[PDB]
């Protein structure tokens, strides 16, 4: 089958209209008779294919970027590895226990990002910046992403300050 | 003779469905050969070497970034083959037969198949002329006859192609002293060299005569 | 103008499908993403068959959405050559790294040649 | 049960039904009948967005759409194949597969009529001899009782004689491909001798 | 000198050696340099340090 | 183009054959 | 309906004895993946599962 042949049934070429309009008057009814057992659908939204292994499918999520910050609706954070033409490959920041296939997967607009300032400075966080220490959010911060580029060749100069470390062993 | 025998033969067609790293799965060519060389239009050829039910794998013989989707693919009918031949002899070749040294085309040569059945039990004698490398820990502790293969086996640099270049240049000794029938013509195949490793090989038998 | 501009199908880590609706980039050709927030340079790899290329993205492909337009430059990777690329850093896509302003490109040459030939090599020692 | 045999064989899982539905329309001499029976799903999925999400949409149950289609190809336009296929496709979810199945039953179709498209491009536009010359030139290499269709078209790079573009072969029977065949065998035969 | 995915750190310390040892030279005696450095670093991405 | 989502099929049965063959030959008279 | 969760456990209705499933993955088309705690010589496909 190829794809010069597949292109020109993109042309009309019935020369009968018959059952066109015959579906055409009925879809629409037979479709709204089966409401209850429609999901949604999902075009910006997402929603889960298939969960395993902490990586999920999701169906949907047009505008995605790659490596971004997407929010299951249980409140389970992920990231979106690999789009795909018809999925989108995202990996779970926590338990896959809590996702279900037909969830719904939220795009949050920003690449995983993490909770930066001098606001956190004391505080003990898990791996993507929420605090466990149990003394409330993290203010005075602000959001920078964790896949920054590191600094280039005239960005930097050789190290000079001595940053001592009190151990004789190594300081010496 | 030519002109009044002379059928344009029907050539058999294909379109490239894909390709990349040096592999073009080719839509048609439903006539083609296992082993048979193609030919693309960027001039480059190939060798269709899996002959699927939706597609051919077709091997090519060159740098595959002039190969495009939906290029055509011509069979050439035959399969892969060689000019061989004592125009051959001189003269430094590619993996196919065409001469890289620039001394124009090989003079004096045929045409054969590079897959040709060895020969079986009947057309064979027993190995009894002796082949003298010329290397006296070969030729008196592991001598070896005509007609023997012998591997030289060992580790990354050790004295390899060394035994191998003084098998060939000895035989260049040998052909001048002996009668014209029992005369060695060696074939040197360089693969996955440096081209300039074998530059140095073909000055160093041009400058012993071998 | 949207021939020979297509469009991001898939991205898979440093891999980039890109669909064109008509007449695909060779391979090795340089592909530009527009609307990223670098410069982003891909350099087609395969054609993977249904007027798909498959490229590789000489910079990070976090924030490529699926749908992203794509310029063919029909050539690969040129770098700047000559004489007034001395003493400057450039990167892999021939860019100056070192804030000393613009490389004097004497001539620009595709990154991608084919090795001498054997009539052109040298034996000296 | 042994059905129809097939014109030409195909290769599988999307040519395998149309090479199916085709010997089961040939069974009662409904090729013509489901053909367009296949072309108005062509078009249907072009208008209508609820029909095209019974075969891209995963989360439609299969409860659902077994029954949109069953309850849709109903007292009009059935054919019996059509309405057996639809319905089968729909089942395991395979409606993706009615553009090409669609395909692969026009390329059986169209070796039934016993036509090869053809095209014949030569230097100068043709004269009524030249025509009747080369048709009956070139049916000598359609490999039946086939109803050749040349198509024509113009290319003064050949200097006269014809070649042939079946689109799965070319016999090319011009005098600039003799010329340089000539001029090779000339060149290979000069440096044997 | 062609850097392929090593230390950045490295390219800044040959870089600025060169500066001063005269083998590269800034601004209107650009052109009395001698080394052209080009570099793909260990912070690039793959497909950077594939063709760098 | 709005018919560019059903120009490759996904199928969940390697044989989906074998369940139109027992739907489609039936079908005749 | 709707899949149980992973890690939840279903009981396989009518068997010789109690067969616990563990539910391990989502794989799609509105089927889990289990694994099982007893043997599973004696399972028929449409035997009737109930997610606890
Ligand atoms: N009989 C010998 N006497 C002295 N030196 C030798 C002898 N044979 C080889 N060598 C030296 O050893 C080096 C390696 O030889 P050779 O090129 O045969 O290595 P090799 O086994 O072919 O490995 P590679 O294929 O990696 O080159 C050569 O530079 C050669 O000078
Ligand atoms: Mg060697």
């Amino acid at each position: 089958a190829d794809a010069k042949a597949l292109d020109e049934l993109r042309k009309p070429k019935f020369s009968s209209k018959y059952l066109i309009q015959h579906v055409s008057q009925k879809l629409i009814p037979a479709v709204k008779e089966w409401e209850k057992s429609y999901q949604p659908p999902v075009i910006h939204l997402g929603r889960v294919l298939s969960v395993g292994d902490g990586i999920a499918r999701v169906y949907g999520l047009k505008s995605v970027q790659a490596g971004e910050l997407v929010c299951f609706d249980s409140g389970v954070k992920g990231m979106a590895l690999n789009l795909q033409a018809d999925h989108v490959g995202v990996v779970v920041f926590g338990n896959d226990s809590v996702i279900h296939q037909g969830d719904l997967v939220y795009r949050t607009g920003q690449i995983v990002n993490v909770p930066i300032g001098p606001g956190t400075l004391g505080r003990v966080t898990d791996g993507l910046g929420q605090p466990i220490d149990g003394k409330g959010p993290l203010t005075n911060v602000r959001s920078s992403l964790v896949e920054v580029k590191a600094p280039g060749i005239i960005a930097r100069q050789s190290v000079r300050e001595p940053l001592f470390t009190g151990v004789k062993a190594v300081d010496a | 003779e030519w002109e009044k025998s002379y059928q344009p033969p029907v050539i058999h067609l294909g379109r490239v469905l894909s390709v990349g790293d040096g592999i073009a799965r080719v839509y048609g060519l439903k006539s083609v050969q296992a082993g048979e060389l193609v030919c693309f239009d960027s001039g480059v050829k190939g060798m269709a070497l899996n002959l699927q039910a939706d597609h051919v794998g077709v091997v090519v013989f060159g740098n595959d970034s002039v190969i495009h989707q939906g290029d055509l693919v011509y069979r050439t009918g035959q399969i892969v083959n060689v000019p061989i031949g004592p125009g051959t002899l001189g003269r430094v070749t590619d993996g196919l037969g065409q001469p890289i040294d620039g001394k124009g085309p090989l003079t004096n040569v045929r045409s054969s198949l590079v897959e040709v059945k060895a020969p079986g039990i009947i057309a064979r004698q027993s190995v009894r002329e002796p082949l003298f490398t010329g290397v006296k820990a070969v030729d008196a502790l592991v001598p070896i006859g005509r007609g023997q293969r012998e591997l030289i086996i060992g580790d990354r640099q050790t004295g390899k192609t060394a035994v191998a270049i003084d098998a060939i240049i000895h035989q260049k000794n040998c052909n001048e002293q002996v009668p014209k029938a029992q005369r060695v013509y060696c074939v040197y195949v360089a693969v996955g060299q440096k081209r300039s490793t074998v530059a140095q090989l073909v000055k160093l038998f041009t400058q012993t005569g071998a | 103008p949207a021939i020979d501009a297509g469009y991001v199908s898939q991205v898979i880590g440093p891999v980039v499908d890109v669909r064109f609706d008509g007449e695909l980039p060779s391979i090795l050709s340089s592909l530009e993403v527009e609307g990223h927030s670098v410069r982003l340079v891909l350099e087609v790899a395969q054609h993977m068959g249904d007027n798909t290329v498959r490229c590789i993205a000489m910079d990070s492909t976090d924030g490529l959405v699926r749908g992203q337009k794509v310029v063919d430059t029909g050539s690969p990777i040129k770098v700047p050559v000559g004489r007034g690329t001395l003493g400057r850093i450039m990167n892999v896509i021939g860019e100056p790294v070192d804030e000393q302003g613009p490389i004097d490109a004497a001539d620009i040459w595709s990154i991608h040649r084919e090795a001498p030939e054997f009539t052109e090599q040298s034996t000296e020692q | 049960l042994k059905l129809p045999t097939a014109p030409l064989q195909l290769s599988g899982t999307s040519a395998q039904i149309a090479t199916l539905l085709w010997q089961v329309a040939a069974k009662e001499n409904q090729l013509d009948k489901v053909q367009d029976e296949l072309y108005q799903f062509i078009e249907l999925f072009k208008q209508h967005s609820e029909l095209r999400r019974l075969a891209t949409d995963p989360f439609v149950p299969t409860l659902v759409r077994t029954k949109i289609i069953s309850s849709v190809l109903k007292d009009s336009g059935a054919s019996e194949i059509t309405k057996k296929l639809f319905e089968a496709l729909a089942d395991e979810g395979a409606l993706s597969a009615l553009l090409e199945v669609t395909v692969n039953y026009e390329e059986l179709m169209l070796a039934h009529k016993k036509e090869v498209y053809c095209t014949v491009i030569t230097a100068e536009p043709l004269d009524k001899l030249e025509r009747v010359e080369l048709t009956k030139k070139a049916e000598k290499f359609v490999d039946a009782g086939f109803k050749l269709v040349m198509q024509e078209k113009i290319d003064k790079k050949l200097l006269g004689g014809f070649v042939i573009e079946f689109s799965d072969r070319r016999v090319d029977m011009s005098t600039a491909k003799k010329v340089e065949e000539f001029n090779n065998f000339v060149n290979k035969l000069v440096l044997s001798i | 000198f062609a850097g392929v995915g090593e230390r950045t750190r490295e390219g800044n310390d040959l870089y600025r050696e060169m500066i001063e040892s005269g083998v590269i030279k800034l601004g209107a005696e650009r052109g009395n340099s001698k080394c052209t450095l080009v570099y793909g670093q260990m912070n690039e991405p793959p497909g950077a340090r594939a063709r760098v």
